[PDB]
Protein backbone atom coordinates (compact mmCIF):
# COMPACT_ATOMS: atom_id res chain seq x y z
CA UNK A 1 0.00 0.00 0.00
CA UNK A 2 2.97 2.35 0.53
CA UNK A 3 3.07 3.70 -3.06
CA UNK A 4 -0.68 4.40 -3.06
CA UNK A 5 -1.03 5.94 0.42
CA UNK A 6 0.74 9.16 1.44
CA UNK A 7 0.94 10.54 4.99
CA UNK A 8 3.58 11.83 7.39
CA UNK A 9 6.61 6.30 12.97
CA UNK A 10 7.50 9.97 12.55
CA UNK A 11 4.34 10.95 14.44
CA UNK A 12 5.39 8.74 17.36
CA UNK A 13 8.76 10.51 17.41
CA UNK A 14 7.22 13.90 18.24
CA UNK A 15 4.08 12.65 20.00
CA UNK A 16 5.52 12.24 23.54
CA UNK A 17 6.57 15.89 23.60
CA UNK A 18 3.05 16.96 22.60
CA UNK A 19 1.39 14.67 25.15
CA UNK A 20 3.32 16.31 28.01
CA UNK A 21 1.83 19.68 27.06
CA UNK A 22 4.86 21.05 25.22
CA UNK A 23 5.25 22.61 21.79
CA UNK A 24 6.37 20.35 18.96
CA UNK A 25 7.90 20.83 15.47
CA UNK A 26 4.67 19.49 13.86
CA UNK A 27 2.06 20.25 16.57
CA UNK A 28 1.77 23.79 17.95
CA UNK A 29 -0.51 25.09 20.68
CA UNK A 30 -2.21 28.46 20.42
CA UNK A 31 -4.70 30.75 22.16
CA UNK A 32 -3.34 30.23 25.68
CA UNK A 33 -3.18 26.45 25.18
CA UNK A 34 -6.86 26.04 24.34
CA UNK A 35 -6.54 24.55 20.84
CA UNK A 36 -4.06 22.37 18.95
CA UNK A 37 -3.46 22.62 15.20
CA UNK A 38 -3.02 19.37 13.27
CA UNK A 39 -0.61 20.06 10.38
CA UNK A 40 -0.99 19.37 6.68
CA UNK A 41 0.18 15.99 5.39
CA UNK A 42 -2.00 14.13 7.89
CA UNK A 43 -4.82 12.62 5.85
CA UNK A 44 -8.41 12.31 7.06
CA UNK A 45 -8.19 9.01 8.98
CA UNK A 46 -5.03 9.77 10.99
CA UNK A 47 -6.32 13.25 11.84
CA UNK A 48 -9.65 11.82 13.00
CA UNK A 49 -7.84 9.33 15.23
CA UNK A 50 -5.43 11.93 16.61
CA UNK A 51 -8.34 14.19 17.53
CA UNK A 52 -9.24 11.55 20.11
CA UNK A 53 -5.66 11.11 21.35
CA UNK A 54 -5.05 14.85 21.64
CA UNK A 55 -7.93 15.15 24.11
CA UNK A 56 -5.56 13.94 26.82
CA UNK A 57 -2.83 16.41 25.85
CA UNK A 58 -5.01 19.53 25.98
CA UNK A 59 -6.83 18.49 29.16
CA UNK A 60 -3.56 17.70 30.91
CA UNK A 61 -2.12 21.03 29.79
CA UNK A 62 -5.13 22.85 31.24
CA UNK A 63 -4.77 20.97 34.53
CA UNK A 64 -1.04 21.74 34.65
CA UNK A 65 -1.76 25.43 34.07
CA UNK A 66 -4.28 25.41 36.92
CA UNK A 67 -1.92 23.58 39.28
CA UNK A 68 1.01 25.88 38.49
CA UNK A 69 -1.17 29.00 38.83
CA UNK A 70 -2.99 28.22 42.10
CA UNK A 71 -0.17 26.32 43.82
CA UNK A 72 0.34 28.72 46.73
CA UNK A 73 -2.13 31.53 46.07
CA UNK A 74 -5.43 30.18 47.41
CA UNK A 75 -5.99 30.80 51.12
CA UNK A 76 -8.88 28.41 51.75
CA UNK A 77 -7.67 25.06 53.06
CA UNK A 78 -10.30 23.03 51.18
CA UNK A 79 -9.19 24.19 47.74
CA UNK B 1 17.41 39.20 62.75
CA UNK B 2 14.38 37.77 64.51
CA UNK B 3 12.17 38.76 61.58
CA UNK B 4 12.66 35.31 60.02
CA UNK B 5 9.96 33.78 62.23
CA UNK B 6 7.50 36.38 60.92
CA UNK B 7 8.40 35.53 57.33
CA UNK B 8 7.94 31.79 57.89
CA UNK B 9 4.62 32.31 59.66
CA UNK B 10 3.44 34.62 56.87
CA UNK B 11 4.65 32.08 54.31
CA UNK B 12 2.92 29.20 56.11
CA UNK B 13 -0.57 30.69 55.76
CA UNK B 14 -0.82 29.89 52.05
CA UNK B 15 0.30 26.25 52.45
CA UNK B 16 -1.90 25.55 55.48
CA UNK B 17 -3.84 22.88 53.58
CA UNK B 18 -0.91 21.25 51.81
CA UNK B 19 0.35 18.29 53.89
CA UNK B 20 3.93 17.95 52.63
CA UNK B 21 4.61 21.69 52.38
CA UNK B 22 3.11 22.33 55.81
CA UNK B 23 5.19 19.51 57.30
CA UNK B 24 8.39 20.92 55.82
CA UNK B 25 7.62 24.47 56.93
CA UNK B 26 6.71 23.31 60.44
CA UNK B 27 9.92 21.29 60.72
CA UNK B 28 11.97 24.26 59.51
CA UNK B 29 10.23 26.60 61.96
CA UNK B 30 10.79 24.16 64.82
CA UNK B 31 14.52 23.76 64.25
CA UNK B 32 15.13 27.45 63.48
CA UNK B 33 13.30 28.68 66.59
CA UNK B 34 15.25 26.40 68.94
CA UNK B 35 17.86 29.08 69.71
CA UNK B 36 15.16 31.56 70.70
CA UNK B 37 13.64 28.94 73.00
CA UNK B 38 17.07 28.44 74.55
CA UNK B 39 17.36 32.15 75.33
CA UNK B 40 13.84 32.27 76.76
CA UNK B 41 14.39 29.13 78.84
CA UNK B 42 17.59 30.46 80.37
CA UNK B 43 15.94 33.81 81.07
CA UNK B 44 12.95 32.25 82.84
CA UNK B 45 14.90 29.51 84.67
CA UNK B 46 18.08 31.31 85.78
CA UNK B 47 17.54 35.01 85.03
CA UNK B 48 20.62 35.27 82.80
CA UNK B 49 20.91 36.71 79.29
CA UNK B 50 23.73 35.07 77.36
CA UNK B 51 23.88 35.73 73.61
CA UNK B 52 25.49 39.13 72.89
CA UNK B 53 23.80 39.65 69.50
CA UNK B 54 20.94 41.66 71.07
CA UNK B 55 18.55 39.18 69.46
CA UNK B 56 16.54 38.47 72.60
CA UNK B 57 13.45 40.54 73.38
CA UNK B 58 14.37 41.29 77.03
CA UNK B 59 17.08 43.91 76.48
CA UNK B 60 19.36 44.28 79.48
CA UNK B 61 21.61 47.31 78.91
CA UNK B 62 25.00 48.15 80.40
CA UNK B 63 25.34 51.26 82.56
CA UNK B 64 27.94 53.71 81.18
CA UNK B 65 31.17 53.92 83.14
CA UNK B 66 30.62 57.67 83.52
CA UNK B 67 27.49 57.00 85.63
CA UNK B 68 28.51 53.85 87.54
CA UNK B 69 28.70 55.59 90.92
CA UNK B 70 25.36 57.33 90.38
CA UNK B 71 23.49 54.16 89.41
CA UNK B 72 24.98 52.14 92.26
CA UNK B 73 23.44 54.55 94.78
CA UNK B 74 20.03 54.68 93.04
CA UNK B 75 19.61 50.99 92.26
CA UNK B 76 15.86 51.51 91.74
CA UNK B 77 16.43 53.14 88.36
CA UNK B 78 18.99 50.47 87.48
CA UNK B 79 16.47 47.69 88.12
CA UNK B 80 13.50 49.56 86.62
CA UNK B 81 14.88 51.35 83.53
CA UNK B 82 17.81 49.32 82.16
CA UNK B 83 15.63 46.27 81.50
CA UNK B 84 13.40 46.74 78.45
CA UNK B 85 11.29 44.70 76.04
CA UNK B 86 12.27 44.98 72.37
CA UNK B 87 8.78 45.18 70.75
CA UNK B 88 10.09 44.62 67.18
CA UNK B 89 11.12 40.99 67.73
CA UNK B 90 8.02 39.84 69.61
CA UNK B 91 5.79 37.09 68.28
CA UNK B 92 2.01 37.29 68.48
CA UNK B 93 2.07 34.92 71.47
CA UNK B 94 3.95 37.50 73.56
CA UNK B 95 1.94 40.43 72.13
CA UNK B 96 0.10 40.80 75.44
CA UNK B 97 0.82 43.32 78.18
CA UNK B 98 0.39 40.97 81.14
CA UNK B 99 2.54 38.22 79.60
Amino acid sequence: IEPYYDTLQTILTYLPYTMLGSDSKIFTFSNNYTRLEIPKDINNSFSSLLREVFEFAILYKQLAIVVDRYKGTLVSAIK
Amino acid sequence: GGLLLQVIQERMVYYKGDPTSLDFLTQLFDIVSSDYIGMLNQWLLEGVINDPFDEFMIREKRVPDSFMEIFQSKSEYYWNELFLIKIDGLLNQFQNSTI
